[PDB]
RNA sequence: GCUUGAGUCUCGUAGAGGGGGGUAGAAUUCCAGGUGUAGCGGUGAAAUGCGUAGAGAUCUGGAGGAAUACCGGUGGCGAAGGCGGCCCCCUGGACGAAGACUGACGCUCAGGUGCGAAAGCGUGGGGAGCAAACAGGAUUAGAUACCCUGGUAGUCCACGCCGUAAACGAUGUCGACUUGGAGGUUGUGCCCUUGAGGCGUGGCUUCCGGAGCUAACGCGUUAAGUCGACCGCCUGGGGAGUACGGCCGCAAGGUUAAAACUCAAAUGAAUUGACGGGGGCCCGCACAAGCGGUGGAGCAUGUGGUUUAAUUCGAUGCAACGCG
């Protein structure tokens, strides 16, 4: 905030394997704390994504993370009376952040039958750079390669 | 104005741009003249730096530093 | 800081452009009294045999000639 | 094309827009790229990047001269004038000398009253 | 009569002091030509404008007007306005050394005279850039303004007119006295120039400050302090520095300068808060970074409005509206 550095909380992986990071995967995808009903689909969208794949479960979601992964991002830094954007790199613990933000949002829109169904699928597109979830990691470098003589 | 750095140089190094004025003189004629501005801004320019300078030779105290 | 014929008295000469030269800059500007210490008095003599010296052709205005 | 040996790298880095013209030793023009032929029209026109990249659109379209070691004209204050000659350094090119051609007046025309 | 007042000569010093005449460099603009290609320019952004008739850029050559970067410095000169590239001529003013000479020839000054920023006016030239007026394009609810593109008078020269400025250290001129310090500039004396010096004596000037003064701010040996000589100016604010009349001016206009009426205030300094699209520092889901909502639908409740015999009364910016 305006003077505190914090130091956040302790995350419990996830209780199938060993991941922190598909931990907080399942918070993004998390409605109203409903945590049983919430690791029910990140499990069955894994090994339906390791069906289609012939991966592992650990393997097959950092494939499809590196393509939704960005590494730049525009803020808006004022500098005087004009207003613009500033291009900056996006910090490690941050770069999963809103990468896994996007599955999410994507998989809430394009409704095949159940949750469980779209963000497989969604993994699926993202894991050869198909769907919507990379093209909003796409579209965030346009604005980053347009802005980019800010520095 | 003019500079070589003759085998070694690998960067500009181009500070003897700036020794001289390299801005001054281009951000100072290509607008604002007045006739006047120059005299006052002048006046008070070395108001200020005799201040400085006063308080140079008056900050003798212990100030607890 | 340095000194000049203040100390070592002679009359400041538009000819000898070998002590000229140490007065002013690569860009054949005059430079000021407060970087070479010299006196006022000499300083005014001085900047009328740099121009003397630019008239005849023995120092440079400026070297985008 | 002509084939020539070396050459002179204008630089006219104005407040608003940067050109970047490469000429010969005799001062006959080879090629030009400013920043906002390249793109970036507006609040991007002056800044040193575009400056940067107007002489990586310079680097090309000579090259067919071969242009080995050239001289930089740096003329203007310009938002660059220090990105548009590191990227000309950086392009293949042997970066000679420099000088500043800026046109300074020993107070001549009077200046404009504009911009209060 | 006399010499400390004033003045003259002798030898030197510094200075953008003034006038006249040439000359140098940079830069801008324009013309012609060469190379060379799609933008150039401008703005917070954009457009007017320029460009495929080939612009912008670069080079060469030429023509013009204006002003002199650096030096350059609360540095210097001049009564003031004001004056700065360099050189030739004429010339004014100031200061220092030690002598010589006149012998109060001094100070101020109504009227009068002369000089007098810039703008403007008359005649004849010149015109590069800048630029009132004016046009177009922008902003805005509107913008005949601030912004941009152009652009006339003028800014420049020769001779006159105008005599007006916040023409201001807002402090008239001359003369004497009264703690000091730190500097700049310009002479000069002595000692060792024995080594970028040391010790004094004059002119000008900058800052800080003792006494003193002032309503305070502040001035403070160039006083707004302590005294003398003379001139000018003020008698609450508006009206009004206006009209009338006189004088000057080609004109613009300047100078002299009221009254009726109207108000019990106007004003200056300083003090405490408030405010600032002032500055510096800091804080708060204030912003940022995210989540879930309202505003779309239905229903419940409350308020306003409408209606009614009554639809009791109160709350009704934030801090009232599932409130009493």
């Amino acid at each position: 905030p305006r003077r505190r550095v914090i130091g956040q909380r302790k995350i419990l992986p996830d209780p199938k394997f060993g991941s922190e990071l598909l931990a907080k995967f399942v918070n993004i995808l998390m409605v109203d704390g409903k945590k049983s009903t919430a690791e029910s689909i990140v499990y069955s969208a894994l090994e339906t994504l390791a069906q289609r794949s012939g991966k592992s479960e650990l393997e097959a979601f950092e494939v499809a993370l590196e393509n939704v992964r960005p590494t730049v991002e525009v803020k808006s830094r004022r500098v005087g009376g004009s207003t613009y954007q500033v291009p900056v790199e996006v910090r490690p613990v941050r770069r999963n952040a809103l990468a896994m933000r996007w599955i999410v949002e994507a998989a809430r829109k394009r409704g095949d039958k159940s949750m469980a169904l779209r963000l497989a699928n969604e993994l699926s597109d993202a894991a050869e750079n198909k769907g919507t979830a990379v093209k909003k990691r796409e579209d965030v470098h346009r604005m980053a390669e347009a802005n980019k003589a800010f520095a | 104005i003019k500079v070589r750095e003759n085998e070694p140089f690998d960067v500009a190094l181009r500070r003897f741009k700036r020794s001289c004025e390299k801005a001054g003189v281009l951000a100072e004629v290509r607008r604002r003249e007045f006739y006047e501005k120059p005299t006052t801004e002048r006046k008070r320019a070395k108001a200020s730096a005799v201040k400085r300078h006063a308080k140079k030779l008056a900050r003798e105290n212990a100030r607890r530093t | 800081f340095c000194r000049f014929t203040a100390e070592g008295v002679q009359e400041i000469d538009y000819k000898d452009i070998a002590t000229l030269k140490n007065y002013i800059t690569e860009s054949g500007k005059i430079v000021p009294s407060r970087i070479t210490g010299t006196r006022a008095k000499y300083q005014r003599q001085l900047a009328r045999a740099i121009k003397r010296a630019r008239y005849l052709s023995l120092l440079p205005y400026t070297d985008r000639h | 094309r002509k084939q020539v040996s070396d050459g002179v790298a204008h630089i006219h880095a104005s407040f608003n827009n940067t050109i970047v013209t490469i000429t010969d030793r005799q001062g006959n023009a080879l090629g030009w790229a400013t920043a906002g032929g390249s793109g970036f029209r507006g609040s991007r026109k002056s800044t040193p990047f575009a400056a940067q990249v107007a002489a990586e659109r310079c680097a090309d379209a000579v090259k067919e001269y071969g242009i080995k070691n050239l001289e930089v004209m740096v003329k203007g204050p310009g938002p660059g004038r220090e990105s548009t000659i590191r990227a000309l350094n950086a392009a293949g090119f042997r970066i000679t000398n420099i000088t500043d051609v800026t046109p300074i007046p020993h107070n001549g025309c009077r200046p404009p009253k504009k911009r209060r």
